[PDB]
RNA sequence: UGCGACAAAUGCUUUC
RNA sequence: UGCUGUUGCUGUUAAAGGGUUCGUAGUUGAACUGUGGGCUG
């Protein structure tokens, strides 16, 4: 304690702690990967909370199960968060 | 009658647009002649 | 759902401040804007081009990469719907309703969530002819 | 007639300036020794060319109007341009900026209706803001409103590009006022999404 | 729904005030807010405030001093002649010698003291005291 | 500070406290307000002649958020540090 | 029909 | 006589919220185009 909070100028503990539209000022939750594949080793960009179909181009073509959340990858993949 | 007298008078400026294309092309082709000497 | 109902959800997504690519996009305005006309041409609807271009192609907000945004580009290139997305989906939904009930015509719960749905294409199609996107006549079922 | 004097303003190469002549002298020697400028000089050219002195700062900005046109054209070459240029002169901060229009805003509802956006002033002096700092991106904006009356803008910067740009936030903000008449001032965010500022 | 951004923020304030606090955020924000918080700032009835930009209605973190008693909006929007002036001081101001009007004119927005000076009406926005 | 008369002088009889936390006038019939002095010390840790004298207003005290206001009272003061 | 000069809020020495 | 209430009334138990929804006239309706500047006392 002995510490006073300034509304405008929040610490990063009680600002983590808040829903993606309470913060100071909204943004997104999600971000995009760079992913490989199972026995073929291409490059795709997969969003985080992907919902339709993630297919790999000339390949097996299954990865990225919807999910309720954030989707799942498959083991036979590596992934990489991109920036920004 | 209406329709007729509009439809003209609102249709003949794509030839009026393609006289300014062409002259548009004339200048940069003269340009271009300009840049190689 | 506020406008029938009594539900008081508030989950959508939250776009960010900064409206710039992420610079390791490579792809070029041109492009996306070829890549979405494909996209409808093989009979998907504007919404769902979007998520298409979200999920597998690196593409998040398409108006940030090209300055338009999709039902625009549909519009130019002479590919936008008949009638509007919205509109098309709740006529459906009522339509499925119909064919249900004649069969059961003691399904007095669903009776009453078509008078609700009947009453939303009502009011949508009010101003969708004020706006000009409906012929003056239209005339729901 | 001079080869290099094709990059100019068709009105302004008949009696060329000093500056004007020196800028255009080395926009033409940089078409043909420059991978990445081969493919975009060429279509170029520039309106004029203007110096500002910033008191106690030991150094000059060379500002430089280009048309409205050439917008996506720059984009693709400002850090290539504008370091390549500052090579060529010492002591000097060059800085790209285009040339807008601004409509005055109108007194009826009828004709306020019918105002392009892009030509608001709000909208331009926005626009010029972001030329002078291209390969930064603004991360946040705040007025502050004292009790005597004034009201300042800050403006807030991504922590990641202090290195970069820090060294000419000074001839920015003298600039930006010089231009649009209103004054800025800068700061840096460390983490911008929970609005967490980096105080060095 | 939320039919009056103005007579939002000045509850929030007024609330704020009566409990003790030193810092309110106000949301969401507009034009007509931040000449109303103005006039207060001029007078002396709080202290600094901050406008944040989040690309739609911004918000607005307002520093409080203690002196504010009352804030609040009248609605509908009146309108006052300028011979009304001192009818509407008798009926919402709790004395002639402190207190203020506020009110929207061709000339911009102001206190009733100011208005009447420049010899100008207007419609009737708020008060504080 | 206080009533004048315009003829020059004070008409205004007691003029009240002002709580330190709220900057509210303390009234004659707050039997919960208090006063506290707390000594001045010098630099060789034997106390000094001076006090430091501060008010609290018995609304703060009814609500059990005297202890939070005297702390940044004396923050504030330097009385002691934050850290 | 030819010619001269200057602009252009969106690169034709361009794109496909 | 603030016991007709625009200023200015009441509606858990004193008199008084329609059993619950849909809906047309009607009433009400979010933000934005917008700090003029330079020289003297
Ligand atoms: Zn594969």
């Amino acid at each position: 304690g002995f510490f006073d909070a300034d509304l405008s100028y929040p610490t990063v503990r009680t600002e983590r702690m808040k829903h993606k539209r309470r913060r100071l000022v909204q943004g997104p939750n999600s971000y995009f990967m760079d992913v490989s594949c199972p026995r073929c080793r291409q490059v795709t960009v997969v969003y985080s909370h992907a919902t339709t179909s993630v297919e790999c181009k000339g390949c097996s073509k299954k990865l990225c199960r919807p999910t309720g959340g954030k989707a799942l990858l498959v083991e036979g993949c590596g992934y990489r968060r991109k920036p920004d | 009658q209406l329709a007729e007298q509009l439809a003209a008078k609102h249709l003949r400026d794509e030839q009026n647009r393609n006289k300014a294309r062409k002259q548009e092309l004339k200048k940069r082709e003269k340009e271009r002649e300009r840049a190689r000497r | 759902v506020r406008m029938h109902g009594n539900g008081r959800g508030k989950a959508s997504s939250a776009l960010p401040y900064r409206r710039t690519p992420p610079a390791w996009l490579k792809i070029a305005s041109r492009n996306v804007v070829k890549m979405v006309c494909k996209s409808s041409r093989k009979g998907m609807m504007p919404s769902q081009i979007g998520m298409e271009l979200r999920d597998s192609m690196g593409i998040a907000q398409v108006k940030n990469v090209t300055g338009r945004k999709i039902l625009r580009i549909l519009k130019h290139n002479g590919l936008a719907p008949e009638i509007p997305e919205d509109l098309y989906f709740l006529v459906k939904r009522a339509t499925q309703m119909r064919k249900h009930l004649e069969r059961h015509t003691t399904d007095r719960d669903t009776k009453y969530r078509l008078i609700l749905v009947e009453s939303r294409i009502h009011r949508l199609a009010r101003y969708y002819k004020r706006v000009k996107q409906l012929p003056p006549t239209w005339k729901y079922e | 007639m001079q080869p290099h004097l094709r990059k100019l303003r068709k009105l302004k190469r008949g009696k060329p300036s000093d500056l004007e002549e020196s800028v255009a002298k080395a926009l033409f020697e940089l078409e043909a020794s420059h991978k990445t400028l081969r493919q975009e000089l060429p279509r170029f050219h520039v309106n004029t060319v203007r110096e500002v002195k910033v008191p106690r700062s030991k150094k000059t900005v060379l500002v430089v109007f280009y048309p409205l046109r050439f917008l996506m054209l720059v984009r693709k070459v400002q850090r290539a341009l504008t370091s390549e240029l500052e090579k060529r002169h010492p002591g000097c901060l060059v800085m790209l900026v285009a040339q807008r229009q601004i409509t005055k805003r109108p007194t009826d509802v009828y004709k306020l209706q019918k105002v392009q956006r892009s030509k608001t002033s709000t909208a331009v002096f926005e626009n010029i803001l972001n030329d002078m700092i291209y390969p930064s991106d603004v991360v946040g904006r705040r007025w502050r409103c004292r009790t005597d009356g004034s009201k300042l803008m800050k403006v807030f910067l991504d922590a990641r590009d202090r290195k970069r740009i820090e060294s000419r936030l000074r001839a920015v903000a003298y600039v930006y006022k010089q231009l649009t008449h209103r004054r800025v001032s800068f700061g840096f965010m460390w983490n911008p999404k929970l609005q967490q500022v980096s105080t060095r | 729904t939320m039919m009056s951004v103005l007579a939002n923020a000045l509850r929030t304030i007024a609330s704020a005030e009566r409990r003790g606090k030193r810092q309110v955020l106000i949301r969401p924000s507009s034009k007509v807010v931040v000449k109303f918080l103005q006039v207060m700032q001029k007078h002396g009835y709080i202290g600094e405030f901050e406008i944040i930009d989040d690309h739609r209605a911004g918000k607005i973190v307002v520093n409080l001093n203690g002196r504010l008693n009352k804030c609040g909006a009248i609605c509908p929007r009146f309108d006052c002649a300028t011979t009304d002036y001192e009818k509407w001081m008798k009926n919402i101001l709790p004395s002639r010698q402190f207190g203020f009007v506020v009110l929207t004119t061709s000339l911009g927005i102001m206190d009733h003291e100011e208005a009447r000076s420049r010899n100008t009406g207007g419609k009737v926005l708020g008060f504080f005291y | 500070i206080g009533m004048f008369n315009e003829e020059g002088e004070n008409v205004d009889l007691y003029i009240p406290r002002k709580c330190h936390a709220t900057t509210t006038l303390i009234e004659a019939h707050d039997h919960a307000a208090v006063q506290i002095s707390i000594a001045n010390v010098g630099p060789n840790g034997v106390i000094n002649g001076t006090t430091t004298t501060l008010c609290i207003a018995g609304y703060l005290r009814s609500q059990g958020e005297s202890d939070h206001a005297i702390n940044h009272i004396t923050i504030d003061r330097g009385i002691m540090r934050i850290k």
